[PDB]
């Protein structure tokens, strides 16, 4: 369940190939060297994945055919899903229809699977150029799958912000003791005004009782006192003294410390939340090796099944730390694997980045000429497992040794022309072409 | 939910274990639509891409406040 395509302008594809059905399973594609078979895998992922994104001019270009110019502006692709391009971003032209990149960016994910499978496809002679990988890459070959270092980018990142952040906090905190002050000197700037009302009412019925008192006695002169003689003045004494006259000291005084308050609840809580993301964090950081050290299993466990296959005739198991092969080939004495035959390694390889492929099985796959170096007895044991394979998910091939073809679904080979390339499905003969 | 993600303001710590629900936490592993991990990552990420927005306009509060006061 791949559906139609055809491409219009791609690459070694001049003008139009209107050269393809076909249904799920084992479609095998070859031609001659440089005909545009890995142009054509280009054309897949092209549309299919997100490796041809931002990159701007003399990699835009390339794409679109840059034979002799021509109409330079028109390079078209379809699948079923159409992506023409011309010079300068002329995007997507999305399934009939018409849509965006964002798009199926969701569509993908809830396929699947996405851009996000980095297994999806598989050149390059790099299995091969995997061979010479050495133990450290093998950790990332794993971590890319649960894409764990993509995530460790972020993590890094924001805990820079974080600890950056958290320099305005000290900037700040130093701004509340500021204010904390400057409500300090509002403070004793109330108790004034507070022990200010408190005499000019003290103070004014000392005034009131004596106006009485004292006339009281004038009342009666018709046929505590001393104390509070003095103690009139001993207020008096004071208004006159001490007033920096404001009539506000305690509206002024309640907002202002009704914000301070409001704030160094916000100031407070900062602390108690960072608390907890810097403790999110280690919740998480133990997260990743849950997930990486999980699917490592998964793979080992795997592997073996799968390399047992391939050579039936020895095992092999992975060590980690990071990471090992350990291996023997028949059944008489092992060991690691930086000491095999070329071709010895190259087998694990395959093995290994199926075992990988497969834990996360996607609903599709290629594989340019991923048989280019192994030899004679495994080529048997491979084609067979793939097609095996084959079953449950859409796989595409190309190579040019044949023995994936004695085994093979459909089958396709590409023609060149001088300016143009072209793919044509044949069968037995096909098997034929390679045999020339 | 969406409140989370693009990464204005919301409170910190309430969502800082609403991720460690997609994780374990209080020791039920394992529910929901979990954690892509590429998710937990873009997230946390937003958690604090605010907090750190927050302290800034805390900041600037203060400040704001402060000079309103010498006057
Ligand atoms: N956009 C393009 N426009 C014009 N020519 C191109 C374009 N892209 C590639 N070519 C030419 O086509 C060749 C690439 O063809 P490929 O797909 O690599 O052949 P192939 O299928 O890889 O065959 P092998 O086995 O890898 S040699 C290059 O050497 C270029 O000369
Ligand atoms: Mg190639």
């Amino acid at each position: 369940y791949i559906k139609r395509v055809i491409i219009k302008g791609f690459k070694t594809y001049r003008n139009e190939t209107i050269i393809d059905n076909f249904s799920p399973h084992q479609n095998v594609i070859i031609g001659s060297n440089g005909s545009g078979k890995s142009n054509f895998f280009a054309a897949i992922r092209f549309v299919l994945s997100d490796d041809y994104s931002n990159l701007k001019r003399e990699e835009r270009q390339g794409l679109i055919h840059q034979g002799s110019g021509g109409s330079v502006m028109s390079a078209s692709v379809e699948i079923v899903i159409r992506r023409t391009v011309g010079l300068k971003k002329d995007d997507y032209q999305l399934n009939d229809r018409n849509v965006t990149k964002g798009d199926i960016v969701r569509m993908l994910e809830t396929a699947g699977f996405s851009m996000n499978n980095p297994y999806n496809i598989v050149p390059q002679g790099k299995i091969v150029a995997l061979t010479n990988a050495k133990d450290k890459e093998r950790l990332q070959l794993l971590e890319d799958v649960v894409g764990a270092k993509s995530f460790e980018v972020k993590l890094k990142a924001s805990l820079k912000k974080m600890e950056e952040t958290e320099q305005k906090k000290i900037q700040i905190n130093k701004e509340m003791g500021e204010l904390n002050s400057k409500l300090s000197e509002m403070e004793q700037e109330r108790k004034e005004l507070e022990k200010y009302n408190e005499l000019e009412r003290n103070r004014k019925i000392y005034q009131f009782t004596l106006y009485d008192r004292e006339l009281n006695e004038v009342i009666n002169q018709m046929e505590t006192s001393d104390q509070l003689l003095q103690r009139l003045n001993d207020m008096n004494t004071e208004i006159s003294g001490l007033k920096n006259v404001n009539k506000r000291a305690f509206e002024n005084f309640k907002k202002f410390n009704e914000r301070r308050k409001d704030l160094a609840e916000r100031a407070s809580e900062l602390d108690e939340s960072k608390d907890s993301i810097q403790d999110l964090i280690v919740k998480l950081k133990q997260q990743k090796v849950n997930a990486v050290d999980s699917t490592f299993q998964k793979v080992s466990e795997n592997f073996e099944a799968v390399f047992e296959r391939l050579v039936p005739r020895g095992t092999a198991k992975l060590i980690i730390h990071s990471i090992s092969v350990s291996f023997n080939s028949k059944q008489n004495e092992q060991l690691h694997v930086e000491q095999l035959s070329g071709g010895q390694k190259t087998v694990c390889a395959i093995a290994l980045i199926l075992a990988i492929q497969m834990v996360d099985p996607a609903s599709f796959y290629l594989f340019d000429e991923i048989d280019a170096a192994l030899d004679k007895q495994y080529r048997t044991a491979v084609a067979t497992l793939l097609k095996e394979l084959s079953k449950n998910a859409q796989f595409i091939c190309t190579t040019f040794r044949t023995d994936m073809l004695q085994v093979a679904d459909k089958f396709f080979r590409v023609k060149y022309e001088n300016k143009i390339s072209t793919v044509i499905e044949v069968n037995r003969e096909e098997a034929i072409g390679f045999i020339r | 939910w969406l409140a989370s993600n693009m990464s204005i303001q919301t409170h910190i710590a309430e969502s800082a274990k609403e991720i460690a629900k997609a994780s374990g936490c209080d020791d039920e592993s394992g529910d929901n639509e979990y954690i892509t991990l590429r998710t937990s990552g873009e997230l946390l990420q937003g958690i604090v891409r605010v907090y750190s927005k927050q302290a800034t306009f805390l900041l600037t509060d203060i400040k704001d406040t402060l000079t309103k006061i010498s006057m």
